[PDB]
């Protein structure tokens, strides 16, 4: 949007590293400092999900982008999805290799 | 554990929020530039209010954080840069008095009135008409009349307001546990933690002193030639043994001297380079100037400049539907938005200045990869120097003839070499000693050793020794010609100009001696020199993340500032001056004055 696209919000702080196929929904502050802190922020308490910066007049490396990943499992269950196999002419009244 | 990670996320959050909000503020400024409406003024004022509140909050957050136990170099530098806020640790009365006095000084300078006492209703204004009546006049009675009446009604709010400024700044630095506010000016250069290269604040002024002492013979020769040719061409008043009075400074303080070069034309019977026919034959315009700038960048070897210069940047001045200033404006709006706005004009010197602004844009593109604290050079003289590098490369006739700005049978003989060496001299060394004078005097006044009324002797003593500028009548209590300079009343560290020109000359020598260029030494051009572009691009990217003296000695070979490159490019200049200054006596006597 000309005035900005900030409806979504990206998470930055997670105190435990994740593994493949893992999500995060919690917004708990990354309390690295041992000083007392809970709920409302304060001394060394920064919100995980940081804001955006997105507008059309931007330059390089800051425009909104979309990423998709195609994944699948290997044959443990019966194979399910694959594309067409190319064919050719069928031929009538003539010797071929059917 | 310790506050290492807390400081890390603190700097990170500041960088993100500063990027966002400063982008909004620059957006408001650019909206004002594109269109001037009072609502735009209110919007940018609100953006500035929000930004000031955010900066004060960040400084308050960073106030407690120490520097001694944290040993990370980048973290240390960023934290010490963030903790500094300026004049907020004082009491509010001093701050509000400072605001009022600076505002009233700005008002008295902006609307300070002087013109002909003949027709004051509608005449030439402060600029540029006063320039064309001082520097383009045949009689001097009106010239000195206006010169010495200029300070009789304006300096009254220039000298004592300067004193109030200096006392308030000194007391603020005292609250900051420092001595003066020019020390804070030069403190942007500060870096520590490197063995052997401990970096105080006085080495800057000492090095500047050495560089000016090296410069002094060059200006001695230059003023000798100027005096000889003015006595040959101006037999009107000035005596054959006198000097150059205050009515013949050519500017409001005597900075540029290309206009006075008219009185010091050695040879006018030999043709020189001119691009009027070449610019009205193929119809050169701002579009074509930018295209050939792209070609220049390609030939040098630097990579391409991003698309913000082809679509987002308005290539032309804003027509005549609206009205706005057309000062050279290279704006880094943020996140890859690089724009250049001016009142586009085609001239060889304007060619150089446009490439200077485009070098600014290239440097902005380079340091855009860094966070907000690192979105600037280790010194504030890097930007103008790196921009003017390509201009000084283009100050030579070689690639101007290469781009077809004149026929290839035009002689690249010795006369154009000598004349353009003298032109560069009048461009830079014609104002450098004045920079020495103003910066030394302002260091003294900021520190406070010099009485406010002593400036009559010592400063003028320098004018009796370094530049050769006098006055037919001594100045009075409130005549403050240094304050007549535009930048001094604008809260400017006036040594960063000299440090900038030192940086640009050192880099010019680095790209002229390491690029295998030969022939006449000035003829070196960075175009068609791949290694020069490569090594320049290696340097102009990091910013302040590392110390600058080590990199400076890598690129050129100087531990700090040095005018040895300046005379290296001016070795043909120095040789010609020695060739011409043997006819008679050279120099001036201090005792004798008009
Ligand atoms: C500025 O805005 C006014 C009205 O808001 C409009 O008439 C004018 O064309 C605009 N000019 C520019 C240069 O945007
Ligand atoms: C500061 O810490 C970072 C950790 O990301 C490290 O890479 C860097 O080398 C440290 N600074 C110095 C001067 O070693
Ligand atoms: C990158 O460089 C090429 C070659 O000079 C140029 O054609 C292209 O326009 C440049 N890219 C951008 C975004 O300007
Ligand atoms: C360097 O090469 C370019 C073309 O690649 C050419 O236009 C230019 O004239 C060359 N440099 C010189 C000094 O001739």
């Amino acid at each position: 949007k000309v005035s900005g696209n900030y409806n979504y919000l990206y998470r930055l702080f997670r105190k435990s590293n994740l593994k493949p196929f893992e999500r995060d929904i919690s917004t708990e502050i990354y309390q690295a400092g041992n000083k007392p802190c809970n709920g409302v922020a304060g001394f060394n308490c920064y919100f995980p999900l940081r804001s955006y910066s997105f507008r059309p007049t931007y330059g390089v490396g800051h425009q909104p982008y979309r990423v998709v990943v195609l994944s699948f499992e290997l044959l443990h269950a019966p194979a399910t999805v694959c594309g067409p196999k190319k064919s050719t002419n069928l031929v009538k009244n003539k010797c071929v290799n059917f | 554990s310790t506050i290492e990670e807390q400081a890390k996320t603190f700097l990170d959050k500041f960088n993100h929020e500063a990027e966002d909000l400063f982008y909004q503020s620059s957006l408001a400024s650019w909206n004002y530039n594109t269109n001037i409406t009072e609502e735009n003024v209110q919007n940018m004022n609100n953006a500035g209010d929000k930004w000031s509140a955010f900066l004060k909050e960040q400084s308050t957050l960073a106030q407690m954080y120490p520097l001694q136990e944290i040993q990370n170099l980048t973290v240390k530098l960023q934290l010490q840069a963030l903790q500094q806020n300026g004049s907020s640790v004082l009491s509010e009365d001093k701050s509000k008095r400072l605001n009022t006095i600076l505002n009233t000084m700005s008002t008295i300078y902006s609307t300070g009135k002087v013109c002909n006492p003949d027709n004051p209703q509608e005449c030439l204004l402060l600029e540029p008409g006063l320039n064309e009546i001082m520097a383009n006049s045949l009689d001097y009675n009106e010239r000195l009349w206006a010169w010495e009446s200029w300070r009789s009604e304006v300096g009254k709010q220039l000298r004592p307001l300067y004193e109030e400024y200096v006392v308030l700044k000194n007391e603020m630095a005292r609250a900051n546990h420092y001595e003066d506010y020019g020390d804070y000016w030069r403190g942007d250069y500060e870096v520590n933690g490197v063995d052997g290269y401990d970096y105080s604040r006085g080495q800057l002024i000492e090095d500047v002193e050495h560089t000016f002492e090296e410069i002094k013979p060059l200006y001695e020769h230059l003023h000798a030639y100027v005096r000889a040719k003015l006595m040959n061409a101006y037999p009107s008043y000035i005596s054959p043994i006198g000097c150059l009075p205050a009515h013949l400074l050519g500017d409001m303080w005597g900075r540029f001297w290309t206009n006075l070069y008219s009185l010091t034309v050695p040879f006018g019977q030999k043709p020189n380079i001119d691009v009027t026919d070449a610019m009205v034959d193929q119809a050169w315009d701002a579009q074509r100037i930018f295209k050939e700038a792209e070609k220049f960048f390609v030939s040098v070897g630097l990579p391409n400049m991003t698309q913000g210069f082809w679509e987002n940047s308005m290539l032309t001045d804003p027509g005549n539907v609206q009205k706005a200033v057309c000062h050279p404006t290279a704006w880094d709006l943020g996140k890859g938005d690089f724009r250049i706005l001016m009142c586009t004009k085609v001239t060889m010197d304007d060619f150089l200045t446009a490439h200077h602004e485009m070098g600014h844009i290239q440097y902005d593109m380079a340091y855009a990869a860094q966070p907000f604290l690192l979105r600037n050079g280790a010194n504030e003289g890097f930007h103008e120097a790196v921009g003017e590098i390509m201009s000084l490369s283009a100050a030579t006739p070689k690639h101007l003839k290469s781009i077809g700005l004149l026929s290839p049978d035009f002689q690249e003989d010795n006369e154009t070499e000598i004349n353009f060496l003298l032109k560069q001299a009048l461009t830079i060394v014609g104002t450098l000693p004045f920079t020495y004078m103003l910066e030394k005097w302002r260091w003294m006044v900021f520190k406070g050793e010099i009485p406010k009324d002593q400036w009559m002797k010592k400063w003028w003593e320098m004018k009796r020794e370094i530049v050769g500028v006098v006055e037919p009548v001594p100045h009075d209590e409130t005549y403050c010609d240094p304050a007549s300079l535009f930048h001094v009343s604008n809260d400017y560290s006036f040594i960063r100009y000299y440090t900038r020109t030192l940086y640009q000359f050192q880099f010019q020598e680095a790209l002229c001696q390491a690029a295998k260029h030969e022939g006449p030494l000035h003829k070196c051009d960075i175009s068609n020199s791949t290694e020069a572009g490569q090594k320049l691009f290696n340097m102009l990217r990091l910013g302040k993340s590392e110390p600058w003296t080590l990199a400076l000695e890598n690129v050129v070979g100087a531990k700090n500032m040095n005018v040895r490159p300046l005379l290296n490019y001016f070795e043909p200049l120095f040789t010609w001056l020695k060739d011409q200054n043997k006819n008679s006596f050279v120099g001036w006597s201090t005792d004798w004055s008009p």
